[PDB]
């Protein structure tokens, strides 16, 4: 072995050419405002740390959002009751959930995702992306900043930071995830009160706009009175 | 370092969560952990002792009956009550109940003058002048036990606040919960009572 | 200072700074100085462990409760396997948090440590004496003192064995001496090299 | 009729006496 | 009892056991530097 050290001079397989922003001048014209440009509304500022908070719960509530809207259009399961099929015990279900999956992950028989071989997957992998997020363990992309929810390096392989505007691009992630968010507590506040999915309540309320409202089950009593 | 866990103690650190705001915030945290503890031993104490849950004890003790209580009390000599007689009642306590911990708080907070006249100050937390007769805030490293005191307060509101939870939820009892979750905690736990609902769905 | 006999000569890596320190050490355990510390805090804790053994057993057998052998085939209110996981989750953590306090670092120091030795073997003979005459600690300190002449250990089924032992105790100093007086104490060798 | 267990056992620390004296000896060679 | 235990414990202790240090302890003293 002798150090080569040559160039490797690749370039990315996309890598978004500059489009600048896509948006008005005008940032936030709707309520409140985004941290760093202006005073909180209605509730009181928390912390520096609340900012970077806001967005990680953005970008989750964003993740579970879409996949409950996937779940339920691919299969028909709420959300809510989508736990209960992968279990230590019968995982096996949980398996061919996919709607077009070319195999299962449970293969014919008794191939298949157990749920603690999942979890075990799931707390190696999660919790240490978790960490190397944040503080915890230590950082394997020194070129990145630990603690930052916006890193911009390997993390935009296709650089849409760079080819746009990057504030506005941020904005613009800010107001998808605080409408996730907001939407996704109207999806737990659904399943609380009519015990059906989202997207069951979404079609409810779509075949007659008129009746299947809030009310409309508050008549009811939300099935509790 | 003294409190390695996530948060730290009020005389040092951010309060990472919530603005720390006034030091009468952290003076009834320290209160409300040292009640909370001795809630949550009390209800660990009765569910031990009666097998009768903590959040349904006060249904026992009414206008018209508050004699249940005297046979409760595991091992005693002689009952609570006169036997039959059954003197104590509902009101009979109260009284004494309002009374002694009317007496008791004004004395702290010092809404009234302290009979003691000791040179004890009201609105601290840790008087250390007559409530440590043993000495072991005098002895020791005492801001080390200041430490321990807070994270076992911390500690047992956090427990208390899962006990009146799993009142709701499971109502079953605190320890009948840690009883059926140590007999089989892989098909007995929160989510598994989810599955089965919670008495509600 | 008294040591493990009169006449004994204390090994070099024994000058008395250890707590119940007899210079005993015939098959040099402790003669490497990195382990022991090591060995001192085996010691300590074999004789904590022993000595509240030796208390609930005398306990147990006193106040009529079952017998220290049988009472693991009690009825208990949790079975094997979760007490099992009980005890592996709370003793890792309390010996994890011990070893970490080790790696970190008189009169009383020295009572603790007698005590413990005490207790060792007096737990050791709890054992051996239920293993040969099939009697609890209590039960076989009555039927000693009922007829000591006879009922004991050298009179036992393992008699022999331990009159054999204890003369080789009672003759070993003797030739011990002997080795000092004559040979020169040079030996470049330990019973336990490492 | 078989040896008794006590009277193979004390054979059998007699000998390791026996193999102590050995030792002591071969050290004593080895000087 | 010594006829059903002795054997299975002496056999591999001195085919097995006594072998395996007796070798390795040699073998630490004859690579053992003079000094
Ligand atoms: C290669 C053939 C194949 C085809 C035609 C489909 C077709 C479909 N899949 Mg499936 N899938 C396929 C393979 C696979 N899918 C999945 C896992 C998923 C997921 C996770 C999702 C789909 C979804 C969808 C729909 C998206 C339509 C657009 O957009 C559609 C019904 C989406 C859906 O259900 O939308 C409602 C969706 O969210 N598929 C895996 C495992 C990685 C596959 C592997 O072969
Ligand atoms: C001051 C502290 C204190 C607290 C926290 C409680 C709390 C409780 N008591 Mg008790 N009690 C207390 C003092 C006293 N109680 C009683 C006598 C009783 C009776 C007689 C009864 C209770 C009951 C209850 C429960 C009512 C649940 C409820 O309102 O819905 C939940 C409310 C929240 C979550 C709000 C926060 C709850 C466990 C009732 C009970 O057991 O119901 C089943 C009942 O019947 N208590 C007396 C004697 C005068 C007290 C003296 O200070
Ligand atoms: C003097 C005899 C007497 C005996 C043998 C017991 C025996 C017992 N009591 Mg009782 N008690 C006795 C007198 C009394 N107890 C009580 C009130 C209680 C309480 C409040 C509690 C006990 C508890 C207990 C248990 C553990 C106590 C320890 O220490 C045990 C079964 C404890 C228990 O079982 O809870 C787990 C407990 O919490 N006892 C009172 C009134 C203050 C007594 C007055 O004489
Ligand atoms: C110092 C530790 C220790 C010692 C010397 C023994 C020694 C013994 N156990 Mg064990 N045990 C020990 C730890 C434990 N045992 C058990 C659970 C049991 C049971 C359930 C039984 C034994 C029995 C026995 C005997 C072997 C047959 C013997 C008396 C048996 C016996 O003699 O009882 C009749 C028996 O039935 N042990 C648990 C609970 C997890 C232990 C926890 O550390
Ligand atoms: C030199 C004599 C000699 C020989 C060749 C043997 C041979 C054997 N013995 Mg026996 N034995 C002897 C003496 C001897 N013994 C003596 C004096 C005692 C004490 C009373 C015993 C007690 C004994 C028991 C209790 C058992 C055996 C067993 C065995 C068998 C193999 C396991 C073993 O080696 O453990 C031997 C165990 C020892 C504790 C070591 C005893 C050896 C003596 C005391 C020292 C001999 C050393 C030798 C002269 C010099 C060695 C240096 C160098 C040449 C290697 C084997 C048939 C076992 C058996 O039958 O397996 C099927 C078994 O259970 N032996
Ligand atoms: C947990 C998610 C989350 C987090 C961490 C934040 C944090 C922040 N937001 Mg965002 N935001 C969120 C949710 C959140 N918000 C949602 C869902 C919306 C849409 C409604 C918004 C809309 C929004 C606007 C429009 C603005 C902010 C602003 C801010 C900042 C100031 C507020 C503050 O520090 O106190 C945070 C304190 C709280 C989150 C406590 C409120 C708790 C209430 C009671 C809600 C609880 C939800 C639910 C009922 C719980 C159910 C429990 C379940 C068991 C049933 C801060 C960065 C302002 C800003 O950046 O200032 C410059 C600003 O202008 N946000
Ligand atoms: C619609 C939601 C939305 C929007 C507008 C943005 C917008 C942005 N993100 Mg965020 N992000 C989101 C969802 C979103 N993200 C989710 C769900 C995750 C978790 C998987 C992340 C994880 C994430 C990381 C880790 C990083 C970004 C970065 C960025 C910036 C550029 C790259 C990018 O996503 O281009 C915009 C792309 C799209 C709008 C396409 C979305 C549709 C696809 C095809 C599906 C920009 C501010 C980077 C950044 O800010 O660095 C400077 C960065 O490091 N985001
Ligand atoms: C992004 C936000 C969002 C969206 C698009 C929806 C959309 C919907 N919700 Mg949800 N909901 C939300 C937030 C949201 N909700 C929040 C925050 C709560 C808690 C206050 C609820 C609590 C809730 C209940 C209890 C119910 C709905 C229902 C519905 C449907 C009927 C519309 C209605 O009555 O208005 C809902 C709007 C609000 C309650 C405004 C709250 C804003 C503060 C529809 C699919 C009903 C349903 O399932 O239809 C069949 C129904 O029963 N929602
Ligand atoms: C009511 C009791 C109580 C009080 C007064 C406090 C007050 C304090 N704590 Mg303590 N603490 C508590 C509970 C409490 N905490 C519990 C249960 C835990 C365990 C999780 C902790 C753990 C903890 C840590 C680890 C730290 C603090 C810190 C602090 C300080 C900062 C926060 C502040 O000023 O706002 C106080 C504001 C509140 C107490 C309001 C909380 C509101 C939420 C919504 C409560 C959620 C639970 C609620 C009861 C649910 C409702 C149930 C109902 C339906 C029945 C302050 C002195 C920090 C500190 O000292 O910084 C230097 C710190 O590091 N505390
Ligand atoms: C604890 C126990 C056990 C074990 C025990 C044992 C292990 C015993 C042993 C014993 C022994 C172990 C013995 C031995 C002996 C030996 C001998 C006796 C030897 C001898 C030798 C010789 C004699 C040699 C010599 C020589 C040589 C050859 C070299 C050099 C020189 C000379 C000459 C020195 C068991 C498990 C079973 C049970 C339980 C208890």
């Amino acid at each position: 072995r002798r150090t080569k050290a040559s160039v490797p001079a690749k370039r990315s397989a996309f890598k978004a050419n500059k489009f600048g922003s896509l948006a008005p001048p005008d940032l936030y014209p709707e309520f409140g405002t985004y941290p760093g440009g202006g005073e909180s509304p209605v509730i009181p500022f928390g912390s520096e740390k609340n900012a970077e908070r806001e967005i990680i719960h953005g970008r989750w509530a964003m993740l579970g959002v879409t996949g409950a809207w996937a779940a339920e259009n691919g299969t028909g399961i709420p959300w809510f009751t989508a736990g209960t099929l992968c279990t230590p015990d019968d995982c096996t279900a949980v398996a061919d959930k996919f709607p077009g999956a070319v195999a299962p992950l449970a293969p014919a028989g008794s191939g298949y995702p157990n749920f603690w071989a999942v979890l075990a997957i799931e707390i190696f992998l999660v919790g240490s992306a978790e960490c190397y997020r944040t503080g915890l363990f230590e950082n394997p992309f020194p070129e990145l900043t630990q603690g930052d929810v916006t890193p911009g390096g390997r993390f935009d392989p296709l650089g849409f930071a760079e080819a746009g505007d990057l504030e506005e691009l941020k904005i613009k992630e800010l107001k998808h995830s605080r409408l996730a968010m907001f939407a996704w507590l109207g999806c737990i506040m659904q399943a609380l009160a009519t015990q059906e999915g989202p997207i069951a309540n979404w079609t409810a309320h779509v075949a007659d706009p008129i009746h299947a409202n809030v009310l409309t089950n508050a008549a009811k009593g939300f099935k509790f009175y | 370092d003294i409190y390695p866990e996530f948060g730290t103690y009020p005389g040092g650190g951010e309060s990472p969560i919530i603005p720390f705001g006034s030091e009468k915030n952290a003076e009834r945290e320290v209160i409300h952990g040292r009640w909370a503890m001795l809630g949550v031993t009390g209800a660990w104490a009765a569910e031990n002792g009666t097998g009768i849950p903590w959040f349904t004890a006060g249904t026992l003790c009414t206008p018209d009956d508050c004699t249940a209580v005297a046979d409760k009390f595991p091992g005693a000599v002689a009952p609570l009550a006169p036997e039959g007689s059954g003197y104590p009642s509902f009101w009979n306590v109260l009284i004494i109940e309002i009374v002694l911990v009317g007496a008791a708080e004004a004395y702290r907070t010092g809404i009234s003058d302290s009979p003691f006249d000791d040179g004890l100050t009201v609105g601290d937390v840790n008087p250390g002048g007559r409530f440590d007769p043993l000495g072991l805030a005098e002895s020791g490293d005492l801001e080390e036990l200041k430490i321990k005191e807070l994270k076992h307060c911390r500690l047992s509101m956090f427990a208390w606040l899962g006990c009146i939870f799993q009142a709701l939820a499971t109502q079953e009892g605190p320890i009948a919960n840690w009883q059926s979750h140590v007999a089989d905690p892989v098909h007995s736990n929160v989510l598994t009572n989810a599955a089965k609902g919670f008495g509600f769905y | 200072r008294e040591l493990w006999y009169p006449g004994a000569v204390a090994p070099e890596y024994l000058n008395g700074s250890m707590a119940g320190d007899y210079g005993f050490d015939p098959l040099r355990l402790g003669a490497n100085v990195e382990t022991l510390p090591y060995l001192q805090e085996a010691e300590l804790m074999n004789g904590r462990w022993a000595m509240a053994a030796t208390a609930g057993i005398l306990f147990t057998d006193a106040t009529g409760l079952p017998k220290w052998w049988e009472a693991g085939a009690a009825d208990y209110g949790y079975d094997f396997q979760t007490l099992v996981a009980f005890q592996v989750v709370v003793m890792g953590v309390l010996e994890a948090f011990r070893v970490r306090g080790l790696m970190k670092t008189p009169d009383k120091r020295v009572k603790e440590v007698k005590n413990g030795r005490l207790a060792m073997v007096a737990f050791l003979g709890m054992v051996s004496s239920y293993a040969v005459t099939g009697l609890s600690p209590l039960e076989a300190l009555e039927a000693h003192m009922a007829n000591p002449q006879a009922v004991n250990l050298f009179t036992s089924a393992v008699g022999g064995e331990s009159v054999a032992f204890i003369a080789f105790l009672s003759c070993a100093p003797t030739f011990l001496l002997a080795q000092k007086t004559l040979g020169d104490g040079k030996e470049e060798f330990r019973p336990i090299p490492w | 009729m078989p040896l008794s267990d006590t009277q193979v056992f004390t054979a059998l620390f007699v000998a390791l006496i026996t193999g102590i004296l050995s030792l002591r000896l071969g050290t004593q060679l080895y000087k | 009892m010594a006829a059903s235990l002795l054997p299975s414990i002496f056999v591999p202790l001195v085919g097995l056991v006594f072998p395996a240090v007796a070798m390795a302890s040699l073998f630490l003293y004859i690579e053992k530097e003079q000094v």
